[PDB]
């Protein structure tokens, strides 16, 4: 029996790699009577690595989603608190792979219910945890930071081992980098992450660095990106990740939305998971606005083709609509100034005697109307 | 806190006694310094002699005395008080050769003396005793050993230790001396405590005024240098 | 404290747990508090409450709602205002007696 | 005039000078016991003042008898006459009964002495806590002596400065079902919680008293679970 | 106070007259003088 | 004629002309205890509507405790500078003469202030205001600092509710922590401040380097 | 300048520090001038420690120097030298950097 | 004033050290006694419960000192120690002189002797413990005894003295019914009381301790109650109050 669970676990072990997934989810279903045989708290743990075996080879979600569901039964049948409620958090962190609309938020819902009940609080954590990274996935700020708050207290009174403490503290970063009020407090979480990745995981470790560099290019100091690189902690995992932060930090110091165009360019991959660096570039166009304002100023000085379009930086044509926007809403203040040879942006448009005189007629005809009901009574 | 233990060995809000701390002070009252070093296979003790008038003798005031053949100690503190010490540790290295049938080692001697120290804390109608015991012997097993006794009942085992007015610079000075890698022979060992004394003190004294106690692996007795042995350490380590 | 120069001495008692609901309902009356709350429950929670602790309970608890961005206070966010007025204290070895 | 005696009842609640003893104890050098399943683990952090000092000297950890060891906070020349007593009682119930004394008789008969300390007159209290440890009757025992003479039992416990940091840490990660191996690790952790400094063999001082003695590991023994984390 | 039909007068001041650089039997002998002048008069003292 | 309303909180209103200077940028890594003491203090005159809006009543009362040197008056400093109430930090003792139960002094001056401008604040610091030559219990001597204590609750209870006068107190003492000082309706909300551990350390090492 | 701190506490104990402050504005007119604070502790009788009758008004001018000396009044490059063995008592926060 | 020294008398004749010590017992886990026809019994608050106290030794507040004699200490801790211990000597003692147990009033007058000298001699401060007694003896039949810091002491069909002993008294003095304690009805009286005297909710077995001491085949039984025996008793109780819900 014994003997048979450490065969049973290399055998896994090929399966996961050499065998075929159809093959290892036969091995699953073979196990379930071998489940049984053995003790059930040895078989949980012997589950969870079942389960990670299969996530180990080629990923089959419809195939992984309905073995779940058929150990999530076999638990039921069982009636084993701590296996259904350990195969609950495997299934939401696959529906999070698939970005489940609500099918992520409604099984997490359903085992906080029961965690709450439940005395196994590290669950309850990382499930917490499960949550807050869903909502920010959907868009809903506010509840995702109120999963991590709620994750965060219920971690500081039970023992974090070092994986939930970094997933804690890069979600922490994560929610407070997409609020934007401070990147500095979201750096040191994610510094914080990746220290705690260091060695215990590896592949967490590069994602944190990823985010620390991130913030120093938004927090406008891009120098010290390439001296983070250059530190010892941060040379164990440095590769194409680390160079594609660092040109874009360049990109950012030199001022030159061409420059952050080219990095963009140079690395697909980075740009993917990343969208913050696209507001960075926005922050660019509206950086080379003092240009346009030479450009515009160059009628005062010699206005050459258009001063608004062609002119501004040379470039593409397509550059209008950057300024169309900007005409909306606040902006250089000057409508379509691209013909003149002179310049003509200003605003003046808060005289005090039309607004003071349309206020004070409104309620002066209010005293015409009042007094017309006073005079009329007492007339009639 | 104060205004309260001030006056009795009795214990002060944060558990501190006053009585007790006030006692360590007064070994620096002496207005002496002591060094001691230990060494690969060797233990030195240095003083400060100070005569106050020519018509006193040298040989009469001496800070350093032999309590056994093979264990001698250095008195920092009050005169009186250093003495009434050096009977009782004569007295117990003595017991322990009567009822034991061997010498007294250099670590028992201070647990004895730390012992009959801590009584005088806990139990009222004594004064704590104004003197700290240095003492050096070699132990088969244990090398050189230098141990020290305070007025508290504290006892501990020192690669190096200083008492009296200069102790923390003297410490300070030992701290880097022994932060050093080499091992210090006779000859350094005598140099690191000359030395040690010469740089806190900055008297570059004569002979006559440092009072050297060594005891060695090869010689166990304890020896009072002459003073004549003093100076050629003295012009050597000059140069 | 003679009679004739003070001839009553009213005493004031710490909330009882009717008294407290009564204190909970005053300070609810300008909330929203949602449908499905239950005061009556959350004056049992705090025992020998102080009564202002009681007024305590609500601040705090519209408070969590605030931080939130949200006017609809909730039985949990009263819960863990109760938690927050409330204050514990304890020391070991001292437990001798 | 309250607070100065032992001899005279507080004017409402108890005599100050034992709780100022407790002062002292608190101003200690941190010391953890983690009873488990197989054995007792105890711990304290030696850190000399200086280099110069020799960590071979004097010892917190001390042996009182062959299954029973001891570790305090606390005032230290308090200490070795309190173990030079255990160890004493713990000899005269040899001759007596011709039995290693029980651990938890050791504990009454050591809070006894404590206790005459703390009876009137210029004696002062013992400033010291103990933490006796034993394998008697097949089952681990742990227990606390005070400075007043109260003795209880603890899983876990922890004395002098940062009780209460090292306190809640042994709330969080103490279970039950745990080899004295695991313990170990486990005390090390609390007494690095509170370490000003980095630990190291000569820096910590861990005794055990598994079902076969107590017996204070040796220095290359703490460094090698020092090292590998803990 | 808000439901009384009376004066009422709020002295829950400590002492700052008297034998004091201050004035003379402020704190009680004119608290009852001007308590004397509006006939239904309530005192609250919070000392 | 009337001449215009003459004297001034301390030297003036807002601790003068002299702000702290210290932003809350400045103050990084108290990020919980910030975001507490800017809700007690600085959002209440902010924004009154959204408190009306829960109808919760503002809190008004922080009480700040910590080891020193844990940035709790760095931060109270930091709320002075970015105010825009007339915050005369008002430490206990400065400008106050010798008196008995000086509390009354010091919030008549904040409330004249705060209906001047906006509700005012004040920080509970060198709280060494009484102890003055004039001044001593008649035998008890420990009841003349009781009695500051009771002028100060008396004071303390509801404040021109609306235009409140925040109170913020720093001091690490029991004796003047009585439980009626703790009592909610006088010092409201409590935030320890806890030493800087590793990542606050990180914070405050890298904003001052 | 001699801050002997007989002339500064004359009839008020806060105008003290007040009356430091228009020292140090003398101290900043002459840049080479620097302060010397001689006999800081000798006052009129003896200085007034913690006490029922007189607290220790001297140690929070001290706290107040302290506040005038970094921030607040710092210019010309003059220094607030504290070089007196006077005062019994030395601050432990003066002493850090 | 008139403090200090047990010795010194105030001018009213009263010996505040000895009052003090007296009104000090309040700090204390409520112990209760019932006399109970057929039977005795000893309940104790088990006060400082925490998670990592081990509690494994046989009680905690509950002594026996004798085969037919218990009793249960309030007090200094290490005073409790000392007085435990001569309680029993004195027992054995007179088993030893005469062979057969010591009447019950006998070991309380003869601590109560020993209590009272403390206050009598400068040199020691009164004991600060107080006791409940249960025991048989053939003389007087079952009796419970109460001893105090001034060393005086009563025989009580119940009584109280830790905590809220007040309250406790107050709630025996109405429930109790004379010959008609019956053991049984005795235990619910103290689960009741208990409930009442301790600030606890729910009174879990945790935090009480039962010793109930009967005469089975002419030898005296002492008998601790195991937390199950507790539980069901305190599962009774919380019972009986849902049968009074809706008629109160
Ligand atoms: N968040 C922070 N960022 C940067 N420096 C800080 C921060 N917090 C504290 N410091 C530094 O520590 C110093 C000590 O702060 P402060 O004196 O306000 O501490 P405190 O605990 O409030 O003590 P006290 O009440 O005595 O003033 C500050 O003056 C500043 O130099």
């Amino acid at each position: 029996v014994q003997v048979k669970e450490q065969s049973i676990l290399e055998l896994g072990s090929l399966l996961a790699k050499t065998g075929q997934a159809a093959e290892l989810g036969g091995l699953l279903k073979y196990v379930r009577p071998f489940l049984n045989s053995i003790s059930k708290a040895k078989a949980a743990r012997l589950v969870r690595s079942l389960l990670d075996l299969f996530l180990d080879m080629e990923a089959a979600t419809g195939q992984e989603v309905e073995l779940c569901l058929e150990c999530i039964e076999w638990a039921k049948s069982e009636k084993r608190t701590f296996l259904r409620q350990a195969l609950e958090a495997r299934l939401v962190s696959l529906y999070f792979d698939t970005k489940r609309y609500q099918e992520a938020l409604h099984l997490g819902s359903q085992l906080l219910r029961e965690l709450k009940k439940m005395d196994d609080k590290a669950l309850l954590v990382e499930v917490q945890l499960l949550e807050s990274k869903t909502y920010h996935a959907l868009s809903n700020l506010p509840k995702a930071r109120a999963a991590l708050t709620s994750a965060r207290t219920t971690a500081n009174a039970i023992y974090c081992p070092p994986k939930l403490q970094a997933t804690l503290d890069m979600q922490s970063g994560i929610i407070h980098a997409a609020e934007e009020k401070d990147w500095k407090t979201a750096y040191s979480y994610f510094y914080e992450a990746f220290e705690g990745y260091d060695s215990i995981d590896s592949p967490k470790a590069i994602t944190s660095l990823k985010y620390m560099l991130l913030c120093k290019i938004m927090l406008n100091t891009p120098e010290d990106v390439q001296a983070l690189v250059s530190g010892k902690l941060a040379l164990r995992y440095a590769g194409r990740q680390t160079e594609a932060l660092k040109c874009v930090a360049q990109a950012s110091k030199n001022r030159s939305l061409a420059d952050f165009e080219k990095a963009l360019t140079d690395y697909r991959a980075e740009l993917r998971d990343d969208p913050i660096i696209s507001t960075h570039l926005a922050k660019l166009y509206d950086n080379l606005l003092e240009q346009n304002l030479i450009r515009v100023i160059e009628p005062f000085s010699r206005v050459q083709i258009e001063h608004i379009s062609s002119l501004i930086k040379l470039s593409k044509a397509d550059v209008e609509r950057k300024l169309s926007q900007m005409i909306l809403d606040k902006k250089f203040h000057g409508i379509l100034d691209q013909g003149e040879g002179v310049l003509i942006i200003f605003d003046e448009p808060p005289v005090d005697k039309t607004y003071e005189a349309a206020l004070e007629t409104i309620q002066n005809m209010s005293k015409v109307v009042d007094s017309l009901y006073n005079k009329a009574k007492k007339l009639t | 806190s104060a205004g309260f233990d001030r006056h009795i060995t009795i214990f002060s809000p944060e558990g501190r006694l006053y009585q007790v701390e006030y006692a360590f002070k007064a070994i620096n009252q002496g207005g002496l310094t002591s060094v001691a070093v230990r060494g690969k296979d060797c233990a030195v003790i240095v003083t400060q002699k100070k005569v106050p008038d020519k018509l006193l003798d040298s040989s009469t005031v001496t800070h350093l005395f032999k309590i056994t053949e093979n264990i001698g100690c250095v008195m920092t503190g009050m005169t009186a008080d250093s003495r009434s010490q050096v009977q009782r540790a004569r007295y117990e290295a003595a017991n322990w050769k009567y009822k034991y049938g061997y010498e007294i080692p250099v670590d028992m001697l201070c647990k004895r003396i730390a012992d009959i120290s801590q009584v005088y804390t806990q139990n009222a109608e004594m004064r704590p005793l104004g003197c700290c015991m240095i003492l050096i012997g070699i132990d088969e097993e244990q090398g050189p050993q230098v141990y020290k006794c305070d007025p508290a009942g504290y006892y501990c085992g020192f690669k190096a230790t200083a008492a009296g007015v200069k102790q923390t610079e003297s410490t300070s000075f030992l701290e880097k001396k022994v932060k050093k890698k080499f091992d210090w022979t006779f000859e350094q060992t005598v140099e690191t405590a000359i030395t040690c004394l010469s740089t806190v003190l900055s008297i570059d004294f004569k002979p006559s005024e440092i009072e050297v106690g060594v005891v060695t692996v090869e010689n166990p007795k304890f020896r009072i240098l002459t003073e004549a042995e003093i100076d050629a350490h003295l012009v050597a380590l000059a140069e | 404290l003679r009679p004739g120069r003070i001839d009553r001495k009213i005493e004031f008692p710490p909330p009882n747990e009717e008294a407290r609901l009564d204190i909970l309902k005053i300070h609810s009356r300008k909330m929203n508090l949602t449908r499905g709350i239950n005061l009556r429950k959350i004056a049992e929670l705090m025992p020998g409450a102080s009564g202002a602790e009681v007024k305590g309970v609500c601040t705090e608890a519209g408070m969590y709602a605030l931080r939130e961005r949200r006017v609809h206070v909730t039985q949990e966010d009263f819960e863990m205002a109760v938690a927050k007025v409330m204050q514990k204290d304890s020391e070991k070895n001292m437990s001798i007696k | 005039g309250y607070s100065f005696s032992l001899t005279t009842f507080s004017p409402s609640g108890k005599l100050v000078q034992i709780e100022y003893a407790l002062a002292a104890v608190a101003g200690g050098a941190p010391s953890v016991g983690i009873k488990a399943a197989n054995g007792v683990v105890l711990a304290t952090e030696k850190k000399q003042k200086s280099i110069l000092y020799d960590e071979r000297s004097v010892h917190k950890v001390e042996p009182i008898t062959k299954h029973i060891g001891l570790v305090y906070s606390g005032m230290g020349p308090d200490y070795r006459v309190l173990v030079h007593r255990a160890r004493k009682l713990a000899q005269q119930y040899y001759l007596v009964y011709q039995e290693p004394i029980p651990t938890a008789q050791l504990v009454q008969r050591v809070a006894s002495v404590m206790q005459e300390y703390t009876q009137s007159g210029g004696v002062r209290p013992f400033g010291v806590s103990l933490l006796i440890c034993g394998w008697n009757e097949g089952r681990p025992y742990l227990f606390q002596s005070d400075p007043s003479g109260a003795y209880f039992a603890w899983k876990a416990t922890a004395m002098g400065k940062n009780y209460v940091n090292g306190k809640t840490f042994l709330e969080k990660r103490y279970n039950e079902d745990l080899e004295l191996e695991d313990a170990i690790h486990t005390a090390i952790l609390t007494l690095k919680e509170s370490f000003e400094g980095q630990m190291t063999e000569d820096n910590i001082e861990v005794g055990i008293c598994n079902e076969a003695g107590f017996r204070r590991l040796t220095p290359t023994e703490v460094k090698d679970y020092l090292a590998a984390i803990a | 106070a808000h439901h009384t039909d009376c004066t009422f007068i709020r002295v829950s001041g400590s002492e700052l007259v008297q034998k004091f650089i201050g004035e003379g039997a402020r704190m009680v002998r004119e608290l009852f003088v001007m308590a004397r002048e509006h006939a239904p008069s309530i005192i609250f003292m919070d000392e | 004629d009337v001449l215009p309303p003459e004297a001034d909180s301390s030297i003036m209103m807002l601790t003068s002309d002299q702000k702290p200077d210290v932003m809350y940028a400045d103050i990084g890594g108290m990020d919980i205890q910030k975001q507490e003491v800017r809700e007690a203090v600085e959002l209440p005159l902010t924004h009154f509507e959204l408190y009306k809006q829960i109808g919760i009543d503002p809190p008004r009362g922080v009480l700040m405790y910590g080891p020193p040197g844990c940035g709790k008056t760095m931060l109270a400093k930091a709320v002075a500078h970015h105010t825009t109430a007339a915050f005369i930090r008002v430490v206990g003792s400065e400008f106050v003469q010798k008196y008995l139960g000086e509390g009354p002094r010091m919030v008549r001056d904040v409330f004249r202030l705060a209906k001047e401008n906006a509700p005012a604040i004040i920080f509970i610091d060198e709280i060494d205001a009484i102890a003055t030559k004039r001044f001593d219990a008649q035998t008890g001597a420990d009841r003349e600092v009781q009695r500051i204590l009771l002028e100060l609750l008396n004071q303390m209870d509801g404040f021109d509710q609306n235009v409140n006068v925040k109170v913020i107190m720093a001091t690490n003492r029991a004796d003047t922590l009585d439980p009626a000082l703790l009592r909610p309706g006088r010092l409201d909300r409590k935030i320890e401040f806890p030493l800087p551990d590793r990542r606050q350390k990180r914070l405050i090492f890298s904003t001052i380097t | 300048l001699k801050v002997v701190s007989s002339s500064i506490v004359d009839k008020y104990i806060g105008e003290s520090a007040r009356l430091i402050r228009e020292m140090f504005n003398y101290a900043r007119d002459h840049q080479p001038c620097i302060i010397f604070m001689d006999e800081i502790d000798a006052i009129g009788g003896r200085r007034f420690s913690e006490g029922t009758s007189a607290d220790r008004e001297i140690q929070r001018t001290l706290m107040e120097l302290l506040n005038q000396m970094d921030g607040f009044d710092t210019l010309h490059r003059v220094k607030m030298i504290m070089a007196t063995n006077r005062p019994d008592t030395l601050d432990p926060a003066l002493l850090r950097p | 004033r008139y403090d200090s020294r047990t010795t010194i008398f105030s001018p009213e004749g009263r010996l505040y050290q000895v009052e003090y010590a007296m009104e000090a017992i309040g700090h204390a886990g409520t112990c209760l006694g019932i006399l109970a026809n057929d039977g005795v019994l000893l309940a104790a608050e088990r006060r400082n419960i925490h998670k990592l106290l081990d509690e494994v030794f046989f009680s905690e507040k509950i002594y026996k000192l004798n085969e037919d004699m218990a009793c249960s200490v309030a007090g200094i801790t290490s005073d409790a120690n000392v007085l435990t211990n001569e309680l029993r000597l004195i027992a054995q003692r007179y088993l030893l002189q005469y062979q057969e147990p010591i009447p019950c009033e006998q070991l309380v007058t003869a601590l109560c002797d020993i209590k009272q000298a403390y206050t009598q001699f400068g040199g020691k401060r009164p004991f600060g413990v107080s006791l409940l007694y249960i025991g048989w003896d053939k003389h007087y039949g079952f009796q419970l005894y109460q001893s105090d810091p001034s060393g005086n002491y009563g025989g009580w069909k119940a009584t109280c003295i830790g905590n809220n002993s007040a309250a406790a008294v107050s709630m025996l003095k109405q429930d109790y019914k004379e010959g008609e304690m019956t053991l049984k009805s005795a235990l619910a009286l103290a689960i009741k009381v208990l409930n009442k005297t301790m600030d606890v909710s729910k009174l879990s077995a945790e935090k009480v301790e039962i010793a109930t001491l009967t005469r089975e085949n002419g030898k005296t039984v002492i008998r601790v109650l195991k937390q199950k025996e507790v539980e069901q008793l305190i599962k009774k109780h919380e019972e009986e109050e849902a049968k009074a819900e809706r008629e109160k």
